[PDB]
RNA sequence: GGUUGGCUUAGAAGCAGCCAUCCUUUAAAGAAAGCGUAAUAGCUCACUAGUCGAGUCGGCCUGCGCGGAAGAUGUAACGG
RNA sequence: AAACUGAAGAGUUUGAUCAUGGCUCAGAUUGAACGCU
RNA sequence: GUCUGAGAGGAUGAUCAGCCACACCGGGACUGAGACACGGCCCGGACUCCUACGGGAGGCAGCAGUGGGGAAUAUUGGACAAUG
């Protein structure tokens, strides 16, 4: 059910089928045809390179387990991992072509790609009258933070949610409105909340979103101890004293596809640095050979790079069969503790979809 | 004569003019020339020989005269082919060449030309991907050899016997090579 | 003598017809523009469906100028207008036409196009 | 020298990490104290023999010093 | 002597019917294009 | 006139013939029997070109033909032998 458990299970023909399908209604109309058109290949394919008997056992094994299938609260993607004893049945939101795998292995590629897309960070929301700590995962919320969160136990800061109770918001204090002193206590009280930022992060490093009004994350961005640590700054956030926590995550989906994408641009310049050193293969029997003898470190592929080739394993070659022989690359370089990393199609071009930097 | 084919483009009531480096023989207007490469071989004649925008009596080797043709409508033509002399050098995809594969101290690669490689072959003005085929007895070329392989262009490539070409991975040079024998 | 906030003539076919200068460049406090000096400006006016848009900003240099120029005799070139001709990312001219006539403080390398379109050069 | 000790690991060879740290030829030499390698390779060290000739080596304790030691009108932190 | 010669309907609303009424079709024509030949 | 229609009508105005208007855009006229002149003039304009930078040249909606636009439309042919 997890790509863990889908990657170290084999079976002998085991079958991905991956089908496109939509959220909503009437573009889902036609995910029960692309499934049963998608079935329908798969049937034939197994009826003719293993026999009769296979592909009807794996087909009504996975007839049984589709048959539920509402088709109405469909993800971006349907995947099925088939094997004559156990059906597998994911909705991947990601995205993937209409594609029918048999090998030894499941196409776990999709997997490997939604897992490092990955990001995890907090979202300090800050309002001239408090801040909130939000951690979070992709488009989730983990924690928010409160007092039950039990990770603010040995905090020598204030704890969130910081309200500021500074002494010109209430009035004893000194210097009265006559000193204009208001930016100097809100800079003052946005270095206190940095304070505690800084003391959560200390234990569970990871990057920081600051969200609030454009003088609030200036103000901020002038008084944080670890201002490189800023991965993104979102100011058009609404209601950021009573909004949901999962509210202001949503907010942060546009800076956090771009930080994304920033990433992306950045391993460009490890490409090019590979290249100087000439530890970079982009021939793709060369790709091959290298993440077969775990000489691969840093695998990137053109996200959506599918070549299907005449893979030999005992003689190392490869010629254009797998009907994935990218992710059959992938998934070496990822046995061998390599990472893989997909990149937008514009950041790669279609002349060089692959590039692995290799360890020597 | 030959000239390979460097930018394409079309003038109002002259028609399309290739520039190039012509590499050897002649071309005067008048001479019925054929456009070999990339494409299927197609004939034409010339109309037009001008360079800095002043009509020249005769594009010589060397100069990087611009050739006009007649008919041809800028897009049966292209970077890469050659505007050459009717029945000389056909359009070949499947060649030996007497490649000898660059070390590290020239750039190069670190590993061994193998069966199966394709890199970049850049012969006068484009690159085209291969197919490195080595004879029996040699399954890999340890950089800084030179052997005689066999070349399989994804598209067909006007040559002769005789002809230089380069071999690039990455933009990197990862060979250099001659043409030895051109299959059909 | 051109400075931030003077409206300047467009001398060429760039398709706009009043810029406006937003920067003297070439110096830290830099205060005028003579002809052959490079401003940034906003196009404050163009034609309908030209190659420049209102609101644009890009470079410009000052090809006429109503304070004038001095010659190394001593005297003074004036013009009854201030005029521009836009250029490009890279600081070159992006006309075919040139209106209106310019001086020879333009001849150099990259005005050079300015100088041969000009009708008349003083 | 056994020998890339075994395990691990993509590798794992004295030198990522974990468990041993044994034997041999010895004058001596560690299942290695560092550098180095993707891992190897390589350069050292410990240790022994030779040369040299007389004192030398390392910890502990005490006294007085040194660095750590940047600010705003002028030296300007012995009153001179 | 002659120029004086010309006129077809079908399907489809209904459980079925008649009417109404639209839509569609069979013909002729072309400075025609396209596809196959 | 053409197509359709039994007709009445409906649609249409390629090729052939009559009439009109136009000749890169705007304006003015000259000469002449006749022009406000397709391959004439003057002035102005836009565009293309030449220039020694002072100044100049041009108008295929004639026949071929080129670029372009387009679903799409031809030869850079011959002769004045015939009718004009």
């Amino acid at each position: 059910a997890t790509l863990k458990s889908l990657r170290e299970t084999k079976a002998n023909p085991a079958v991905s089928i991956f089908v496109k399908t939509h959220r909503e209604h009437p573009a889902n109309d036609q995910d029960p045809i692309a499934l049963k058109n998608q079935l329908k290949i798969v049937e034939e394919r197994l009826t003719n390179e293993f026999d009769k008997r296979t592909a009807t056992t794996i087909l009504d094994k996975i007839h049984a387990e589709t048959k539920e299938y509402n088709h109405k609260y469909n993800l971006d993607t349907l995947a099925i991992f088939a094997s004559v004893d156990d059906v597998q049945l994911i909705r991947m939101p990601l995205d993937t072509p209409e594609r029918v795998v048999i090998s030894n292995r499941f196409a776990t590629r999709d997997l490997v790609r939604d897992m490092a897309s990955a990001v995890h960070y907090y979202t300090v929301v800050l309002t001239r009258d408090k801040a909130r700590l939000i951690e979070a995962a992709n488009d989730r919320v983990v924690a928010e933070f409160d007092t039950d969160n039990a990770k603010q136990n040995n905090m020598e800061g204030i704890p969130f949610p910081i309200d500021n109770n500074g002494l010109y918001t209430t009035g004893d204090g000194g210097s009265d409105r006559s000193a204009n002193n208001e930016n100097s206590y809100l800079k003052e009280f946005f270095n206190q909340v940095d304070k505690s930022v800084q003391e959560l992060w200390g234990e569970h490093k990871m990057p920081l979103v600051i969200v609030g009004d454009v003088r609030n994350i200036s103000y901020y961005k002038e008084v944080c101890d670890r201002p490189e640590n800023i991965i993104a700054t979102v100011s058009n956030l609404t209601e950021l004293e009573d909004g949901n926590a999962q509210r202001i995550i949503d907010g942060v989906q546009d800076a956090v596809e771009g930080y994304r994408t920033s990433l992306h641009e950045a391993a460009l310049g490890e490409i090019d640095k590979a290249r100087g050193a000439n530890a970079l293969s982009t021939d793709l029997q060369d790709v091959y050979r290298a993440a077969f003898q775990g000489a691969g470190e840093t695998l990137y592929v053109r996200r959506g790079y599918i070549q299907a080739a005449k893979v030999d394993e005992d003689a190392q070659t490869l010629t254009m069969v797998t009907d994935d022989a990218v992710g059959l690359i992938i998934e070496h370089v990822i046995n061998n503790g390599g990472k893989a990393v997909f990149m937008p199609q514009e950041m790669m071009s279609a002349d060089q979809p692959i590039a692995l930097v290799t360890r020597y | 004569f030959l000239m390979p084919i460097e930018d394409v483009f079309s003038i109002s009531g002259r028609g399309t003019v290739v520039t190039g480096r012509v590499e050897s023989g002649i071309v005067k207007v008048g001479d019925e020339i054929e456009i070999v490469g990339i494409r299927d071989t197609q004939k034409t004649t010339c109309t037009g020989v001008e360079m800095f925008r002043k009509l020249l009596d005769e594009g010589r080797a060397g100069e990087n005269c611009g050739v006009l043709l007649r008919g041809t409508k800028r897009e049966d033509v292209q970077r890469g082919q050659v505007l050459a002399k009717p029945g000389s050098i056909t359009p070949h995809t499947k060649f030996d060449a007497e490649v000898y594969v660059l070390s590290k101290e020239e750039g190069g690669r670190h590993t061994p030309f193998l069966n199966g490689y394709r890199p970049q072959f850049y012969f006068r003005t484009t690159d085209v991907t291969g197919a490195i085929q080595l004879q029996d007895g040699t399954e890999m070329v340890m950089p800084g050899d030179n052997v005689e392989m066999g070349v399989e262009l994804i598209h067909p490539i006007a040559m002769d016997k005789g002809l230089r070409f380069a071999i690039r991975e990455g933009g990197r040079t990862v060979g250099a090579g001659v043409v030895a024998n051109v299959n059909v | 003598m051109i400075q931030v906030e003077s409206m300047l003539e467009v001398a060429d076919n760039s398709g706009a017809r009043r810029v406006q200068c937003i920067k003297v460049l070439g110096g830290s406090h830099r205060r005028y523009a003579s002809v052959g000096d490079i401003i940034k400006v906003t196009v404050k006016e163009a034609i309908p469906r030209g190659r420049v848009k209102k609101g644009d900003v890009m470079n410009a240099v000052v090809v006429r100028t109503k304070k004038g120029v001095r010659r190394p005799d001593g005297s003074v070139l004036r013009f009854d207008d201030n005029a521009a001709v836009l250029l490009n990312q890279n600081k070159a001219p992006i006309a075919t036409r040139i209106f209106g006539p310019v001086t020879r403080e333009l001849r150099g390398d990259q005005f050079m196009k300015i100088v041969s379109l000009a009708p008349e050069v003083l």
